[PDB]
RNA sequence: UUGUUACAAUACACAUUUUUUGGCACCUGGACGGGAAGAGACUUUUUAUAAAGUGAGACGUCGCGACCCUCGCACUGGAGUCGUUCUUGACUUUUACUUUGGUCGCUUGAUGUUUCUCUUCCCGUUCG
């Protein structure tokens, strides 16, 4: 989404800092939590953590 | 001489631009019936405007009601035409 | 305000009046005769129409109405090379000839 | 096709021509080329600064045309038949 | 390109930018490239203004604005 | 009346008349149809009225105010003669309105013309022939008043010296049967007289209301 | 009758220096001599110099130089 | 060769083009001929306000944006809207496409 | 000239020994480009497909460009995902390292 | 209802001078319009104040008003190829032009283009 944040060549993945891990992590937590509601018909806004890690996680 | 749907004008004010000449023979003649044209050649007729309505029933009311009017200053005449125009 | 069929291209809309812009702020509005593989377009009943420096500082943001000049042409061919934009104004009428009633 | 097969139905008469630079000119078709290329005589030319003068004979670069104004009387011609 | 008719006939070019050149037309071809003789820059004033360009002189078509046969 | 079907069956064409030689200028026929105003339908009916319009005929009807066309800009001239109008409010004109038409038409005081201060700066021609406003006193000189900037009333061009007078002041269908009778010879006057004594058909009554009509 | 581009190969034998004027860029023109010449009328100029515009003394030396052929109004002596 | 074909599977998308005169135009791609002729429908032209304010650069973009017919009662930023508008192909810069498309399927 | 076939492999020739074999380095390696445009504009994007005449279908576009404000100049900063640009508007391409 | 022949489709191709693969970019109060007034500035006579006019210089186009041509059935009109009938519809080809025009007044009725460097009174349309 930034291609001034570049793939190194021995690497997979882009050189992103902790601030922009933070960022990109949390915008991932809102794309997988959006079609979970979507889905199963939930209230994201009310999820607690432990539930959102059992979802990241796919339990059950 | 036969009533059709193209009316004569025939005494209009020389003075005036012919320009505005055709758009009050719009105007003038609009209410009383649907002005399709307003042929005007001052060279080749001076003086002088052709005016054809979409009905006949339009064409003898006008040539009724406003032979004579006071169009710009001086007093209009109107008859029928002795045919009716092509280009239209 | 005049709707066009969506799968409608420029072959189809012969007599219809078109509005035809120009890369120098220019437009041409006239019934669409005939046009060409370049896009060169003519015109009939043509009509100039140019925003004057005048008042073009008009449409500066801020009822709004906006007097152009206007020049009128007689049957102009366009070079397609000037054109920017094609926009229609109306659909096929009839002629006035159409309407008089023995 | 036909934007240029009326341009050569213009022969003979006289057509107004607008140019990419601001310049007009107006006068007799001489010849005209496919390419848009016209030959205008006895003719009446007009400058960007609107400037008007009168010259005898001129050659204009198609290219450069950016429109032309044609006799009204070519709408009828047979051209625009199906 | 129906340059033909002038041949050797004296032309002023009017040229890309505001510029003008005038000359004895020798050549032509399908671009309307243009050969031509005796050239003048055709600046303004003549007797101090102009320039006398050289003896041979070729014109590239893509700029040629308009050209008129001044003789003629 | 004035539904939001008949404005789009409204017969269109383009007339030279504004210009002598091209068809550039577009006229919609709204006439012959005995519209009315409504003030919840009709502003509901003119937003299907076509673009752009230059003339609008909206002449022999049984209008009672200028329909409210404030908005587009489009319409230059305007014809509403041989209709009920009782007031020009001039506010509800087109914007760039340049030609204007109330002949015979129902206004009878310079209190009904007196908003004709708001109509458009850039109204050029008016028309008021066949009204009785028109017969009242000094009545040219009045309506001058109200819009000084015009160039004609009743097809007389405003002169100079008239529109620099301006400025001194702050220092029913019937009608068209009489008109007829009114401007017919008297022989023709006591033949269709004699026709109507001697009526014997409604059809020949029809006929004989064609001859009193044109 | 001499075709252009046998009059541009007649100013490349003969070795002959030229001026030439650029297209939109009125204020340099480039002097030099014409070694090659191309059918899209592209030509390369040896001991190349462009004077602004109005005489030698204010050129500046390019060397050898491709001069795209898109960008030429006149080749003259 | 290839990628005017590609346009040509973008049919009935939501495109915004913009035009070398930093005019931006959002609309319906109805059509791209071979020569990239793009017709839009249910279009929506605009000039952006901070590039719009010089008048010296934007006038010929301005005059040509409101002489379409279309523009709105400047509720801003000098939008028009038209039905219909048949855009010459050399006048196109970019075409910013739909956020979603696959674009390895074309 | 040459036939349809031939010419077709003469672009897969050109494609990758020509000049535009940078572009296609930068669109098989998935590694940025930073685009010059014409009007100023300089595009920072991912090639996924180019043709003869330069134009490019663009991904992961940032687009950078420059305003004035009087005695002010300022950056402006767009992002966009998916990308057409007509070739012509090109001024120079680079690879970043 | 169907088939054969003649001419235009279209897909295809289409970056190096005449079109579509770029010489282009850079550069209470505020607002709007009409008519009276004033300071300041500019032109001219004249000198180390006295008097008459209007941010300055320049070029086009509609339009307005006044004076000379003007007495009325026109727009394609002739000639030829044919249906139908006391000359009305479809087609081919000569002829020179199809716009009344010449002059003056605009101390400007408006309008579009180039070169150089401020307030008062009312009136009308909006804002709170």
């Amino acid at each position: 989404s930034d291609p001034t944040i570049t793939i190194k060549s021995y690497h997979l993945w882009p050189s992103f800092t902790d601030e922009q891990w933070i960022t990109i992590e949390s915008q991932m937590r809102d794309l997988i939590l959006t079609e979970y509601g979507r889905k199963y018909n939930v209230n994201i806004s009310a999820l607690t953590q432990t539930e959102i890690k059992d979802i990241i996680l796919g339990q059950n | 001489t036969e009533a059709k749907n193209t009316l004569y004008v025939s005494q209009l004010n020389e003075k005036i631009n012919m320009q505005r000449l055709r758009v009050n023979l719009f105007l003038l003649f609009a209410t009383f019936g649907e002005v399709l044209k307003v042929s005007m050649n001052f060279k080749k007729q001076r003086g002088q405007a052709f005016i054809t309505m979409r009905t006949i029933d339009q064409a003898s009311l006008a040539q009724i009601s406003l032979n004579g009017e006071r169009f710009f200053g001086k007093p209009l005449k109107v008859e029928f035409s002795k045919s009716e125009t092509k280009t239209l | 305000k005049i709707q066009v069929a969506h799968s409608s291209r420029l072959a189809n809309l012969i007599d219809y009046k078109l509005r035809v812009l120009t890369q120098d702020g220019r437009v041409y509005i006239g019934q669409l005769m005939a046009f060409d593989k370049h896009m060169n377009l003519v015109l009939n009943e043509c009509i100039e129409e140019r925003v004057p420096k005048t008042q073009l500082d008009k449409l500066r943001p801020r009822t709004l109405n906006i007097k152009v000049e206007k020049r009128v042409l007689g049957l102009t061919i366009l070079r397609g090379e000037q054109i920017l934009s094609t926009v229609v104004e109306d659909k096929p009428l009839l002629s006035k000839k159409e309407r008089l009633v023995r | 096709g036909i934007p240029v097969k009326l341009l050569n139905e213009a022969q003979g008469h006289i057509v107004s021509l607008e140019l990419t630079t601001g310049a007009t000119y107006r006068g007799k078709l001489v010849e005209s080329e496919d390419s848009m290329n016209v030959q205008l005589r006895d003719v009446i030319a007009t400058e960007p600064q609107g400037a008007v003068t009168h010259m005898d004979q001129i050659f204009v670069r198609g290219s450069q045309i950016k429109f032309i104004v044609v006799p009204d009387l070519l709408k009828n011609a047979p051209l625009f038949k199906k | 390109p129906e340059l033909k008719k002038y041949m050797d006939k004296k032309i002023l070019l009017n040229i890309n930018g505001s510029r003008k050149v005038a000359g004895i037309l020798r050549g032509y071809d399908i671009f309307l490239n243009v050969v031509l003789d005796d050239a003048m820059e055709i600046n303004g004033e003549d007797p101090a203004n102009n320039h006398q360009l050289g003896l041979q002189t070729v014109i590239r078509g893509n700029s040629i604005i308009s050209l008129e046969a001044l003789d003629a | 009346k004035f539904t939001p079907s008949i404005v789009i069956d409204a017969p269109q064409y383009y007339v030279d008349h504004f210009n002598g030689k091209y068809n550039v200028d577009k006229c919609v026929i709204l006439r012959d149809l005995q519209l009315e105003t409504d003030s919840e339908s009709m502003p509901s009916s003119l937003k299907h009225l076509t673009k752009p319009t230059h003339i609008l005929d909206l002449t022999n009807n049984d209008l009672i105010m200028i329909p409210d066309l404030s908005r587009r800009d489009d319409i230059h001239t305007l014809l509403l003669g041989r209709n009920n109008i009782v007031e020009v409010d001039g506010r509800l004109l087109p914007m760039n309105v340049q030609n204007l038409t109330l002949s015979n038409n129902s206004i009878r005081r310079f209190e009904d013309l007196q908003r004709l201060r708001r109509a458009p700066r850039t109204l050029k021609n008016l028309t008021l022939i066949g009204n009785q406003v028109c017969h009242l006193a000094n009545y040219r000189e009045h309506v001058l008043r109200l819009v000084p900037h015009l160039e004609t009333l009743d097809f007389q061009n405003v002169t100079a010296e008239e529109r620099k007078s301006a400025m001194s002041f702050p220092r029913k269908t019937m009608e068209i049967m009489n008109l007829v009778v009114s401007k017919m010879t008297v022989e023709r006057r006591n033949e269709l007289k004699k026709q109507l004594a001697e009526a014997t058909s409604l059809e020949e009554i029809a006929r004989l209301e064609k001859l009193l009509s044109g | 009758m001499v075709p252009p581009i046998n009059c541009i190969f007649n100013f490349l034998q003969q070795q002959t220096p030229v001026t030439i004027w650029l297209f939109e860029q009125i204020g340099i023109r480039i002097k030099g001599k014409i070694v090659g010449f191309d059918e899209f009328m592209n030509v390369v100029i040896d001991e190349a110099v462009e004077i602004p515009v109005e005489d030698v003394e204010k050129g500046t030396p390019l060397g050898k130089i491709l001069l795209k052929g898109d960008n030429i109004t006149l080749i003259t002596s | 060769m290839k990628l005017v074909n590609f346009l040509k599977k973008l049919r009935n998308e939501q495109v915004t083009i913009e035009l070398k005169n930093g005019t931006t135009v959002w609309g319906t791609l109805q059509s791209v001929s071979p020569q990239m002729n793009a017709i839009l429908t249910d279009v929506k032209l605009t000039l952006p306000q901070p590039r719009l304010n010089k008048l010296n650069s934007n006038g010929i973009a301005m005059a040509s944006l409101y002489l379409t017919g279309g523009q709105q009662p400047t509720a801003s930023d000098n939008i028009a809207s038209l039905q219909y508008i048949n855009i010459r192909g050399n006048t196109i810069r970019q075409i910013i496409l739909p956020d979603s498309l696959n674009l390895d399927s074309l | 000239e040459l036939s349809r076939a031939e010419l077709e492999e003469l672009e897969e020739f050109e494609f990758k020994h020509g000049p535009m074999s940078l572009i296609n380095d930068a669109m098989v390696t998935r590694t940025p480009v930073i685009i010059s445009l014409r009007n100023n504009h300089k595009i920072i994007a991912r090639v996924k497909a180019f043709d003869r005449h330069c134009n490019m279908v663009l991904e992961n576009v940032k687009e950078l460009w420059t305003e004035k404000k009087g005695k002010n100049v300022i950056n402006r900063e767009r992002f966009i995902s998916k990308l057409f640009l007509r070739g012509d508007s090109v001024i120079v391409v680079l690879k970043t390292p």
